[PDB]
């Protein structure tokens, strides 16, 4: 029905979920003998964790030992991502200029690929951040069950498009539609409890 | 032995 | 989340005392209703594909959204709308079994209007799909058992509006 | 398109396109004339494809147009023919784009769940697409029949 | 609430409630009269149970009311018995709910660092709630003692 | 993201109709321009760093932005600016391959305005740096391929303005 | 050691030590003789430290050694003073190390869970090491008692 | 600064500053006056130190000023001396701050990307600031030359 | 080889080596006579083009043959010509392979770190490859030179 | 990995010499074989699934392996075994089209012995299955291409043995 | 990892007493050596690239190892060897500052021997590279500091050997 004018054509061509869900590459280290594929997976891991190529943020490559171990296949891509999280560049970049709630947001976005699920998850990651800090926070996120069921040990993490639970997809979209250091306010400050327990 | 209350 | 019984417990804990006689009366009213809630939940869980099938058939097919260019077009988006209505029916069954409409704004309506506004999802078409859901459910489980389903599906409509 | 795939791959790797990818784009460009010829053939022969394929489909499966079937009425038979027109349009889109990407993105994700919710026999829809493939190969030249039947067998495989 | 727990498990598994969970909710709403009776019993007899519990606690573990202790004088002794009243009303809440979740998210999460910040002996609080379980088992019937002792055992297990 | 071909396909999909003659001769125009786009891609991919080098040399070297107080001062900010010009050149090459500006719309210009406003990045100097990239690649790859690269870089300029 | 902390930081940032860190090592290997002298004085006069600190700890908190308690009895006070000797030896290890990481990896990792399983008040052990640093500053020179109180200060902070 | 690097380390490790680290900001603030003397003598003698460093680089590496070179021109030698003075400013900022943090934050992060955009030899500018080190050791007093030349060793090792 | 690249791309997304690359493999194995002619032309005239390329390289950048330069001494100049001969052999390997992955595997991963350790101007190495491309384009016959230009431009693009 | 072409290139590169007439003869031999390799691989890609169907029909069906108590018992393990057959067919096609068996001991044979020993996978039944694929492909694609596939299939057998 | 100080502490803790006279002697020896360790570390970190540069120049360059056929042929392998030598020099300086080689055989010697045997790395050529590093460092830092660096470099030689 109707005539479907050109602004309506442009609107309804990109209607629902954005086409970046299908128009991406999933980086899996299928074999460690193809050194070009290993280097591509390593640079994709850099782009996923630090959101950019880390050429204007380093002096020399601090993770060259991690690259050598990943090429030697004595660590996995999961341990490579663990080292990138528990590196000095990550605490310089996404921990030093942001509060711990924003650290939880950025860590979930970089490593789990999505926004934090619930207030229980936020309180949990705040407990690890208060007790042992960023290293055990990255360790808990990487060695958690959700990371292994989603990516596994051989896959670089990527941007996710979840359906469940509530608000996870809009908060993930608000996290992933802004560039690096675009804003300093909180995408997910906290989930407001509809029931004030106690 | 102070043992203050 | 919360149900009627933990709503009684939380209302006791806000004022800080124990459970008085009116709290026991509300609990016994919930225990009286619980047989009907369990029976209705079993019927809806058994027939849950048929409710959403007949509801989409009577409210969503042969419309502007179903014609090409619309939101119901593109079978991926079509099955996603079916999955959304399945989620609405399942969480409405959760709310009917619970006795409190806290699970809707704790697990469904949290950011749902923002989701559909960013997604270009027709709000009134979703609302009339929910109306078809509650009409089919009230026709299936009866008027008295369908009353609570009407409460929670209309709560979804009021939250999403 | 393969141009879209190459740009997506190069953007994910954060690099420019390889010479092999550029030669692939060149080969796609050179085959574009024959691909548009096949698309124009199918677009010109649009209505007779769905008419003959629907007639042969109802000959092989009379139960779907029998009373009590999913496609008994005249409106329901028109909805069947509209679905076949949809899939023919997607097949022409895939022939133009040189890949199965627009067919898969528009009308092949969740098709099983859609037709299960509608009560529609998905194996009979696949049989219908097979009849469309047979009529297309009948009225179109043999190499063009092979190129179109690639996408047709993709649709049949995703349905089955 | 066992209804809340079953809905949480069904939501985590992304499904409707199983017939076993439905039968458990039906059995709970039929058998809730005994839980109502135990709630009325403990709410009416709230005084003497925590009287004898605090008394027997202080006669077996006098280091609290020793000088230098956390509750030496009767003021923090009154706050200690107020803590005991809090734990008893949470036990009644678990009894009416049918599951240990309201006990858990009101007054059982973080009690470790709570009582390291307040300096109270965790094992002494656990022994006090164990003595509550003993005097409640003395006060009520044997099956009633077992079903209240389930929540008492949960509280002493997660405290200790 | 969509190129010119899939943009035609999606527009006809929302129109709900097959490919008419406008779709066919737009597709023939893209198939004519494809060899030019591949050759310009090879030239720009060969000279990716040198184009940025001469563009930043003839646009913003020895100026107030490179002076202390300017935003290209310090090696961190300078290398970030060079990576920004590399991003602009690579995504302009992507859009020149596509025949569409959707990649610039969703992967470049999305949030870039308020990102640069939060960072204090000089918009006019960035625009004339992109103009310098335009002049260098127009002198390098030819007149017509340089014209398509110029109109995509000017689309980046208009989105950033 | 402080060379171990500096070398861990330098390995984490994946290059050689910054001259701030070589300044750390240089001033440590100038002051190591003084640190060793302080640790030797504490090692020589260790017995009066543990004995007087335990006596004034029992004076400050008599609830700990009251009957029914954790430290009640000559046996339990012997084990408690063995813990006091353990902690004093660990602080001397920290003094000769130049940092607090041997203190952490011997006696401060899992100490809260250790004393929760043992039923030992960590605030009372914190008061115990407060009296440790009081007696050590009493019988130690003031500039030496500055760094001794700094390392006891870390023990109080991490264990309290 | 040494305080800001130590406090970033403590903030990441979720703890207060270690007493060794407080002792070393203590050492830095006691010994800070010599650092101010280094800063003021470099500020006083900035032009002659950069004169000797540039002249001896132009003796040692004639390819830098040879025709075809990046630093061939009179202009190009002037902006080379600009970079020389920039790194001298960074060394003065570092000896004031007590750490390598301003040097790395201003003139080392991304400097390889900058110098490969410009085509300049990073080993040659490292040789330049090494020559600044050797003429600074010649011109300035021997005891403070250890700290100043050490920070110079940092920047030549990080840059080369 | 292009067959190896097609196998890798098919294996990455778990395909069965589609006709969209199999026709390219067919075209490559039919048209390999032209690229073998290109390879034997480059092998026969390998010394003349590398000497003229070194001539134009020293014409544009005589820094390296200046006494301060990296290629100074007539042995390091011979090493320059040897490395350019190495890259010419890599170009011939690529033009018989059909893609860029043997040049990538042999001489482009870590070439930046290699020439950083050797102190050579990698931009001048890229300029040498540019002049080798230009001399080979002058020696070769039009479309053959354009075919080799993809591999050459890959070497300059990954070098710079 | 490496094919015959990359093997020729590496055999030249280990001595660091340019290609000579022997390398030209090897490359022309590979270009001659490429016709039958392309035709055979196109046939396998066209009818890959039915080859696995007839192979498992004449090798593993109605046997002790697919009976209860066998390792091919349960639908999960049956689908895993036929998925392994799909893997072996696809990698045999890859090795046949490449002309060198480097992908087999790079991406199939490494760790497969230990994995099958840890999971209890029957090596002899797997080898019999691979024999079924090699005779089915020999009967289906021709004599020379069939035995060329059978060379790498027997290489997979020797790696599993 | 155990340095001199924590090695003495661990040897005290394995038998559970305070610091005896041998502990005093070892701690006083490290106290005396520490200034020389700081000076040697400063000199090495000053010129950390230079030892690697002329060590490869006097030991590995213009030989069959960097010629084709050798293991330092190809740029990836050459950059790997340079990165390995920088690793060995950095961890040798680290063990020099620590005073014990526990960090050395804990951090750099993890699987290096079987890694190099699997990769075909020449152990003798690596040893000669470490010898060249020893001679250049002995020229740089002096005689006594050079030999106590060279004992840890010889421990690296034993770790590969
Ligand atoms: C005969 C061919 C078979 C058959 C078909 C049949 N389909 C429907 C109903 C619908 N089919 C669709 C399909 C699509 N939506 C998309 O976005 C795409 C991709 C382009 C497709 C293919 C839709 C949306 C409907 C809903 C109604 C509508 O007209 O839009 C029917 C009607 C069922 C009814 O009861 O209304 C029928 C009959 N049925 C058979 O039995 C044959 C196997
Ligand atoms: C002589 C030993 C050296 C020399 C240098 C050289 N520098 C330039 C130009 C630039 N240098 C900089 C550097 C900085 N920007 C900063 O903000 C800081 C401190 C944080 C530094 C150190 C920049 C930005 C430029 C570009 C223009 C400018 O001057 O701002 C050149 C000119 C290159 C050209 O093509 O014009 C040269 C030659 N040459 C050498 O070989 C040594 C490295
Ligand atoms: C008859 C109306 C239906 C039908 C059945 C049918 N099945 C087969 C073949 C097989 N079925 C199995 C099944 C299993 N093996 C297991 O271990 C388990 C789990 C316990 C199952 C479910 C197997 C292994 C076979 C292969 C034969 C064998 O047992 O070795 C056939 C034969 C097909 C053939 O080509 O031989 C048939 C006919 N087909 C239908 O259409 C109806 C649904
Ligand atoms: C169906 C009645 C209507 C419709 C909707 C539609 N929704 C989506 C996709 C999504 N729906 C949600 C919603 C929820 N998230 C939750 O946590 C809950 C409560 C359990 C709900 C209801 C979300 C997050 C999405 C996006 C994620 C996803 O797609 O899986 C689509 C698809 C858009 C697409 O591009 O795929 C559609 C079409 N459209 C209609 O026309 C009906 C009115
Ligand atoms: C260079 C033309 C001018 C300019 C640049 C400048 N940019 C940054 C930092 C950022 N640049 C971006 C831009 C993008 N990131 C993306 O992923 C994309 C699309 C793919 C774009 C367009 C972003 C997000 C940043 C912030 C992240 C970062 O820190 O790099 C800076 C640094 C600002 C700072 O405070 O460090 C600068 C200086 N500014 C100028 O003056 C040049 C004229
Ligand atoms: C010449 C245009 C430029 C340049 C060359 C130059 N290179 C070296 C040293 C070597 N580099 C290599 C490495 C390789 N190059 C390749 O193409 C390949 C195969 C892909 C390899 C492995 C080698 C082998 C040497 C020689 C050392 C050796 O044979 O062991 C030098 C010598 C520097 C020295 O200190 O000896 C030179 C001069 N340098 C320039 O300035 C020009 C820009
Ligand atoms: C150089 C002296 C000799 C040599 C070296 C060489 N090494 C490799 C590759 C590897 N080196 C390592 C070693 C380490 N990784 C670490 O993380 C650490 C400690 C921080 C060490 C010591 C590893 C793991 C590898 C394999 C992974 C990789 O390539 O990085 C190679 C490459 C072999 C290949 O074909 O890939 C080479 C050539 N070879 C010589 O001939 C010199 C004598």
């Amino acid at each position: 029905s109707a005539i479907r004018t050109e602004p309506e054509i442009a609107y309804r061509s990109n209607q629902g979920v954005t086409r970046q869900r299908q128009q991406t590459k999933v980086f899996k280290l299928v074999s460690t003998y193809d050194k070009v594929a290993v280097k591509n997976a390593i640079r994709a891991a850099y782009r996923q964790v630090f959101e950019r190529d880390l050429e204007p943020y380093i002096i020399n490559s601090e993770f060259t030992a991690l690259e050598s171990k990943l090429s030697n296949n004595e660590i996995n891509v999961k341990e490579f991502i663990e080292g990138l999280g528990t590196s000095e560049l990550y605490m310089k970049e996404f921990y030093a200029p942001y509060p711990n709630t924003k650290v939880i947001e950025m860590g979930t976005k970089h490593f789990l690929g999505r926004a934090p699920l619930n207030q229980k998850e936020i309180q949990q990651y705040n407990q690890i951040l208060a007790s042992q800090g960023l290293k055990a926070f990255i360790g808990a996120m990487v060695n958690g069950m959700e990371y292994l069921q989603t990516f596994g040990e051989d896959t670089v993490p990527y941007r996710r498009f979840p359906t469940l639970p509530a608000a996870n997809f809009p908060n993930t979209e608000r996290l992933y539609n802004k560039l690096t250091k675009q804003d300093k306010e909180l995408v997910v400050p906290s989930f407001t409890p509809v029931v004030k327990v106690g | 032995w102070q043992n203050e209350v | 989340m919360q149900d009627a019984i933990t709503a009684v417990i939380n209302s006791a804990d806000v004022q800080g005392k124990y459970l008085d006689g009116a709290a026991m009366d509300k609990l016994k009213s919930y225990f009286a209703s619980g047989e009907l809630r369990v029976r209705a939940a079993s019927v809806i869980s058994a027939n849950a594909a048929t409710i959403v099938k007949e509801a989409v058939a009577k409210s969503l097919l042969y419309s502007d959204v179903t014609r090409p260019g619309g939101n119901m077009y593109t079978t991926r988006r079509y099955a996603a709308c079916i999955r959304d209505l399945d989620y609405y029916l399942r969480y409405a069954t959760y709310a009917m079994l619970a006795g409190d409409a806290s699970i809707l704004d704790e697990r469904v309506l949290n950011g749902l209007k923002e989701t559909y506004n960013s997604l270009g999802v027709p709000i009134s078409s979703t609302v009339q799909a929910i109306q078809a859901i509650k009409e089919v459910t009230a026709s299936l489980v009866g008027a008295d058992a369908g009353k609570e389903m009407g409460v929670y599906l209309d709560y979804i409509c009021s939250g999403l509006s | 398109s393969i141009v879209t795939k190459s740009i997506v791959n190069a953007d994910a790797e954060a690099r420019y396109l390889s010479p092999g990818e550029l030669d692939r784009i060149k080969a796609f460009v050179t085959g574009g004339a024959a691909r548009l010829r096949i698309a124009e053939t199918l677009t010109g022969s649009r209505e007779t494809i769905v008419k003959q394929a629907g007639d042969r489909l109802f000959q092989k499966r009379p139960d779907i147009v029998s009373p009590g079937g999913n496609a008994y009425g005249e409106e329901m038979t028109a909805t069947c023919l509209r679905d076949m027109d949809y899939y023919l349009r997607l097949v022409t889109y895939g022939v133009v784009s040189g890949d199965v990407t627009p067919i898969e993105e528009i009308g092949l994700v969740g098709v099983r769940e859609m037709y299960r919710s509608l009560g529609t026999p998905i194996e009979a829809v696949a049989q219908s697409v097979r009849e469309m493939k047979e009529v297309a190969s009948g009225l179109m030249s043999s190499d063009d029949a092979a190129e179109a039947s690639a996408y047709f067998d993709f649709v049949i495989g995703k349905m089955s």
